């Protein structure tokens, strides 16, 4: 029965009247299609704010509503993956047809597990960035900000490192508070794309919606995250972005009455945004077994860092990517300044073999970067000075890679190698030699025989520096100088190119065999 | 006397500790194998020696020492009971004597209207409320007349609905402290948080907020600062002493190493001082706290720590009280129990936060910058009873992150005003691969004074802050104009400049799981004998890669004969 | 076993390792004063580490050991000065019967009032395994535990383990009998059939 009346509408919320025990972001039914939270109450009174809106009903004063007594829970249903929803749980956009039964029925409102519930994040999460994998690397079950100006592609970050897990075990949940249809359609499209539609889900609070539906976003997708760890998934959630979702907070607790904080913040937006980045990570096996990684996004006015919520949100995380808009006019793609972004994890987040194949690479760019600022001044340039100058160059060069493109784990970590070791050092500011090295290696750990198993014992052990120069040696060395040579013609000259490469085997003939066959530019050992 | 009467003294527990403290002659300590020799250095917490003199002066060294000659002759005679002076006492024991419902619902702000009471309500008392089998604290903040009061939740406000009723004894919150606190996980409010069961700890009941002194003139009846902490590392024992029983800021963090730091220390502090240690994790995240006890447990300094932690996702309640539970844990381990403390605070910039939220929400006027009125006051309520007196000293390590590296924000202004040491931790340095990463110029101490430390350790002090500022600025025409640029003079500093720079860098035990290489505990007189002679320039032939992470100037001089000699060997 | 006997001992690849199992001090002496010439790391197992440790001025309790042997150890001590290496860590128990371990938290080369040793514990078993992966050739003869109960043979276990494990070319010798039986239970480059064998031989 309809126990509560409507006596006034102001702001767009719902004054309430009528006899119950109202409880905080208590469900009121005002149809079977309009709902709302609970806000403020008295005995005999409450505060609504509502999350829908219906064309036929017309919300007036003496209108009748339920309360339901029970916080929100939203339902799964089998159609999510492959589609954009609601924070209501209805279809959008969708590629397949609801069975009309619901898996599970989820509060979003839970509490994080307490620590014995937790175990230790020791496995890396691939992005698909060379210099997020190898410099600030991301575990399965850490949460890790990516902070920044307008414009400066921190969405793509985030998307390619939802597109990286293309062949991996791993749920994408893309949840949207205030942005634009087009740009969630153009994500839609590029899932599609990229073959990862089948396993990513999209939650989506335009900025027209309702401010409680995007106040609930980020809580209805992290529920739906907890209910896929809960069977022992790892789950990827990215949050895109956070300060609209704290606007939205901001609005809501305004126009309710609250009373104002610095920056016109509620005085509770830190315990609303902590409690929701703390109900992800690595969980034990009895508790679910599965985990749950955070990216949550966060945008600066003209790099002020010193705001309200930046300042929370690095506080929570475990870690910040931050992006630059200096290093984007310079660019830069991506604009990723290494040396304001940080990595609480390090390389226990990573493999052992990437642990050892980037164990220096924060000194060279830091001094590289300090001689490169430093070279407008100086007339004097050490032999040292220049060697490292040249060795910063390559490394800057190496991290320089495309919109949506995806670059496997070990490739990176090859690459490092390779920097490390001095063959990546020939070259004078050209791109295609890298993009030809990458290829190779690529088909090389993929379309192989041969290197499938080296690729698999580099994902699973760790290798130390003997059986490292013997596997570089032997089967890597003469496949790219053959490539390399065959590509790039003038190389041949250049006295550095030799002097490194006169100890490798000629494997060109083979090789030359091969591709005249039709098999892939850097397919070797085929014993199949 | 006889030594069976003795042995029913002391507890089972109590002999095996006191094994420790047993006197090994020289001709003793000279028929020992290195390796026992090493897990003998060990359980004293002095590190690893392969040098076999080495090993056995140090042992020789720490044996002949006051406190450790007195805790030995004190080993044989039987138990000597600590009879207390100003002890705390438990909370008084009463029944339910409040009992009213909840009236108005806000976030974290409840209103309750009291129905049948006995007793006037008291401010700051605790209301229970429970729901779904599970009780719930409610602190009273304002009491608006005599049937209305203002509460804040202490944990979670799930289940919390008009009507609900709430029992109070007029009494403020309370938890259960004992020697059995030791080796357990805890928040603010006593929960368990380090198994499913939720074993109980055992002890006596007692309040946090309630001081328990006679007068205020009692807590004028405090020992000034005099003393100095040893922790082992060079910096710190050099050129940034720390206090006993007064205030240090770590100011810093982030990928520089920090954990390691106050892993470190607290080792340090349960070894080679025999102390108790309580680390209170204000505002700690779940994932670092869980790392924390599991690497405590896998160091072997969870037994003798204590761990209060109030995670980031409670409510602001919860975070505020967890800072003044982990100090009423130090009070009774030092009033009850006379055993010196090393309180760790982490974080204190987010218990101000805390307090912040808390006035806020009370609907309070902000004060600059949004903060609360009375957050100086706060600070001086936490930071007032960590203090020296004759049971023992309550010395603390603070933790600080200060928010966009603004040393004038009013939390940092508030928190400099009660450090007497800091501890600045440098990204630039960490990057550099320079560890433990403590800037040593603009780090100060108050404790580097003619009233704490021999003139040698000053004129060393002094000494190395002036040529490592001399090398820092003489750098600069390094990098620009070169190194053929300089005079003889400004080449030598820079040199012992780069050495002194060089040396001050430590391996850390707590680490050798990851390096690979044994840690170092270096005494604070080895470490300023080896300063002594890098600053005299005995050691510049040397190159200075051989200066990096390495435990005394002794080991450096003879790794570079033995590479040297072995050289010419083959040539 | 006369090649594993005659050629690991007339030509042995130096440097080597020995690791004496036993009961009794003097039961193995005179393999020692010459094991004092042919190695220059000694591993010693069983209750002789007892007897070594009782003479070094070490509390033990009521642990067996050979009294007559104690002032020769502990000359040989003075005169040897790095030519030993006995356990840190140990697993006690006050009674025999397949009693629970237990550890000693601080302070572990003591012994405390009313307890006795029985085997080696995790920290003796890092020690010796430095020293024997360091080493070239063993000749391994001494369940350094006792293999009556499953509480105090872990040890014994352990150290074989670790040989055994040993990737490369390290040669291998056996020389007792409950070495044997652990050996045989487990499943060295050669082991003798028979410890007596090179007992004489390295008597
Ligand atoms: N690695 C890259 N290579 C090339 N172009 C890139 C790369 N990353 C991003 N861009 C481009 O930069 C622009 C901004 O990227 P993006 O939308 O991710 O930024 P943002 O920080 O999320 O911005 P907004 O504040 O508008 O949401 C786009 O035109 C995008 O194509
Ligand atoms: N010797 C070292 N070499 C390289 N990295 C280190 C070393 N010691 C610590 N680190 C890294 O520095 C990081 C510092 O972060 P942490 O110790 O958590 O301090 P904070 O809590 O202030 O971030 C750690 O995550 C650790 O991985
Ligand atoms: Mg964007
Ligand atoms: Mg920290």
């Amino acid at each position: 029965m309809k126990n509560l009346k409507i006596t006034a509408i102001k702001d767009n919320l719902i004054f309430v009247e009528g006899e119950h025990q109202f409880s905080f972001l208590e469900i009121i039914k005002f149809s079977d299609k309009v709902e709302g939270v609970v806000l403020k109450a008295n005995d005999r009174s409450a505060i609504v704010a509502i999350l829908n809106e219906d064309k036929d009903l017309n919300l007036t004063v003496g209108s009748l509503a339920e309360a339901t007594g029970e916080l929100y829970k939203i339902p799964i249903y089998d159609n999510y993956l492959g589609s954009i929803i609601n924070v209501l749980g209805e279809s959008l956009v969708k590629q397949y047809e609801r069975t009309n039964v619901a898996l599970d029925k989820k509060y979003v409102f839970t509490e994080a597990q307490p620590i014995f519930t937790r175990s230790a994040v020791n496995e890396p999460l691939v992005t698909g960035i060379t210099v997020v994998d190898g410099v600030l690397p991301v575990g399965r079950g850490q949460k890790e900000l990516i902070i920044g100006d307008r414009g400066t592609g921190k969405t793509a970050i985030a998307l390619n490192a939802m597109l990286a897990q293309e062949n991996t075990d791993v749920i994408n949940i893309f949840i949207a508070i205030g942005k634009k249809r087009d740009e969630i359609v153009e994500i839609y499209g590029t899932f599609k794309k990229h073959n990862i539609l089948h396993k990513s889900i999209i939650v989506s609070a335009a900025s027209d919606d309702a401010v409680a539906a995007r106040y609930l976003a980020p809580y209805a997708g992290m529920a739906i995250a907890e209910f896929f760890q809960q069977i022992g998934k790892d789950v990827l959630v990215v949050m895109d972005d956070l300060t609209n979702h704290a606007d939205a907070y901001r609005e809501l607790s305004l126009l309710a009455g609250i009373a104002p904080a610095r920056e016109a913040y509620p005085g509770d937006i830190f315990y609303v945004h902590s409690s929701l980045l703390e109900r992800g990570g690595k969980y034990g096996p009895e508790f679910g077994g599965g985990s749950i990684t955070i990216l949550p996004i966060a945008q600066t006015l003209a790099g002020d860092i010193s705001g309200y919520i930046p300042t929370n949100l690095i506080s929570i995380t475990d870690g910040q990517i931050y992006t630059s808009a200096k290093l984007f006019n310079e660019g830069t793609r991506p604009a990723i300044d290494v040396n304001l972004s940080v990595s609480r994890l390090g390389s226990a987040a990573q493999s052992k073999f990437m642990a050892f194949a980037s164990s220096g690479l924060k000194k060279i760019y830091t001094e590289y970067k300090y001689l490169k600022r430093l070279s407008s001044f100086s007339s004097k340039i050490s032999n040292r000075d220049l060697e490292t100058l040249q060795k910063g160059k390559a490394f800057e060069s190496l991290i320089d890679q495309a919109e949506y493109e995806v670059i496997d784990y070990e490739t990176s970590a090859i690459l490092f190698l390779l920097l490390k070791k001095g063959f990546l050092n020939f070259y004078t500011e050209k791109t295609e030699a890298l993009k030809v090295i990458i290829g190779v290696i690529k088909v090389f750990l993929a379309k192989d025989v041969l290197g499938r198993k080296m690729r698999a014992i580099l994902v699973e052990h760790g290798i130390d520096s003997i059986v490292w120069n013997l596997y570089l040696n032997h089967m890597i060395l003469p496949l790219l100088k053959y490539h390399l040579l065959s590509e790039l013609q003038y190389l041949a000259t250049n006295r550095e190119f030799i002097k490194k490469f006169k100890d490798i085997r000629n494997d060109g003939r083979i090789l030359l065999a091969y591709e005249r066959k039709g098999y892939e530019r850097g397919i070797a050992y085929d014993y199949k | 006397l006889d030594p069976e009467f003795v042995a029913s003294t002391y507890t089972e527990e109590e002999i095996i500790h006191n094994l420790l403290f047993k006197l090994y002659s020289v001709e003793q300590l000279a028929l020992f194998t290195i390796d026992q020799l090493n897990a003998l250095l060990f359980a004293r917490g002095l590190g690893l020696e392969k040098n076999k003199v080495r090993a056995i002066k140090s042992l020789l060294t720490l044996q002949t020492s006051y406190e450790f000659m007195e805790k030995s002759q004190a080993a044989l005679l039987p138990k000597v009971s600590f009879n207390p002076t100003n002890p705390l006492k438990p909370i008084e024991e009463k029944e339910f004597t409040i009992f009213g419902e909840i009236v108005e619902i806000r976030s974290q702000v409840y209103k309750i209207r009291i129905d049948k009471a006995e007793e006037e309500v008291l401010p700051k008392v605790i209301f229970y409320a429970d729901v779904n089998g599970k009780e719930i604290q409610l602190e009273v903040a304002d009491i608006f007349d005599k049937n209305l009061v203002s509460t804040f939740v202490l944990g979670n406000e799930t289940g919390l609905k008009i009507g609900t009723k709430v029992k109070s004894k007029n009494q403020s919150y309370a938890i259960k402290i004992s020697k059995r606190l030791l080796g357990r996980v805890i928040d603010p409010i006593g929960k368990i948080l380090d198994d499913s069961i939720a074993t109980p700890v055992h002890g006596n009941m007692y309040a946090p907020l309630e001081m328990q002194h006679d007068s205020e003139a009692t807590r004028y009846v405090v020992s000034p600062k005099n003393a100095i902490l040893e922790t082992g590392i060079k910096v710190i024992d050099v050129l940034l002493p720390i206090p006993k029983g007064g205030k240090t800021g770590l100011l810093g963090g982030a990928g520089v190493g920090k954990t390691v730091i106050v892993q470190e220390l607290i080792n340090a502090f349960i070894k080679f001082h025999d102390g108790v240690s309580v680390f209170a994790g204000i505002g700690e995240r779940i994932r670092e706290g869980h790392e924390l006890w599991k690497e405590a447990e896998a160091l072997g300094f969870l037994n003798k720590t204590a761990f209060i932690f109030g995670q980031m996702n409670e409510s602001p309640g919860l975070r505020f009280r967890s800072g003044i539970s982990g100090v009423k844990v130090a009070e009774y381990f030092r009033n009850n129990l006379g055993k010196s403390v090393l309180l760790f605070m982490d974080n204190i910039f987010r218990y101000v936060q805390a307090g912040s939220e808390i006035s806020s929400l009370l609907e309070k006027t902000p004060s600059a910058v949004g903060y609360q009125p009375t957050l100086f006051s706060e600070m001086g309520q936490l930071q007032e009873r960590i203090n020296s007196t004759k049971d023992g000293d309550i010395t603390s390590i603070q933790a600080m992150y200060i928010p966009a590296d603004d040393f004038t924000d009013p939390a940092a202004v508030a928190a400099f005003a009660h450090f007497d040491s800091t501890i600045i931790l440098s990204r630039q340095l960490a990057a550099e691969g320079v560890y433990p990463a403590i800037d040593p110029l603009e780090s100060n101490s108050k404790m580097l004074s003619i009233k704490y430390t021999s003139r040698e350790h000053l004129d060393i002090a002094k000494k190395t802050v002036q040529t490592l500022e001399k090398t820092k600025t003489l750098e600069d025409i390094i990098n620009i104009l070169g190194f053929d640029a300089l005079s003889e003079d400004d080449k030598k500093v820079v040199e012992v400049g780069r050495r002194l720079k060089w040396f001050l860098t430590q391996p850390f035990v707590v680490a050798e799981k990851f390096s690979g290489v044994p840690g170092k505990f270096v005494r604070l007189k080895d470490s300023l004998k080896g300063i002594k002679t890098i600053l005299d320039g005995d050691l510049n032939h040397i190159p200075v890669s051989y200066f990096s992470f390495v435990g005394v100037v002794e080991e450096i001089i003879e790794k570079f004969n033995l590479d040297a000699k072995k050289e010419a060997l083959k040539n | 076993e006369i090649k594993n006997l005659d050629k690991a001992l007339s030509r042995p690849e130096r440097p080597i390792v020995a690791i004496l199992g036993g009961a009794k001090v003097s039961d193995k002496i005179g393999v020692l004063n010459n094991l004092l010439k042919y190695v220059d790391k000694i591993i010693i197992g069983g209750a002789m580490a007892y007897t070594f440790l009782a003479a070094q001025g070490i509390g033990i309790g009521k642990s067996l050991v050979e009294e007559d042997k104690i002032d020769l150890a502990r000359e040989y001590l003075k005169n040897n000065l790095d030519k030993f290496v006995l356990p840190i860590d140990y697993a006690l128990a006050k009674d025999f019967e397949d009693v629970k371990p237990f550890y000693n938290l601080e302070n572990t080369l003591e012994i405390p009032n009313g307890y006795m040793g029985l085997d080696i514990g995790p920290k003796s078993i890092e020690v010796f395994k430095k020293y024997i992966k360091d080493a070239k050739t063993i000749l391994w003869n001494g369940p350094l535990g006792v293999t009556e109960f499953k509480y105090f043979k872990e040890g014994t276990k352990a150290i074989a383990k670790a040989i055994t494990e040993l990737k490369g070319n390290v040669y291998t010798v056996v020389g007792g009998g409950d070495s044997v039986a652990i050996i045989e239970e487990l499943g060295f480059s050669h082991v003798s059939t028979g410890g007596g064998a090179t007992l004489e031989f390295l008597e």
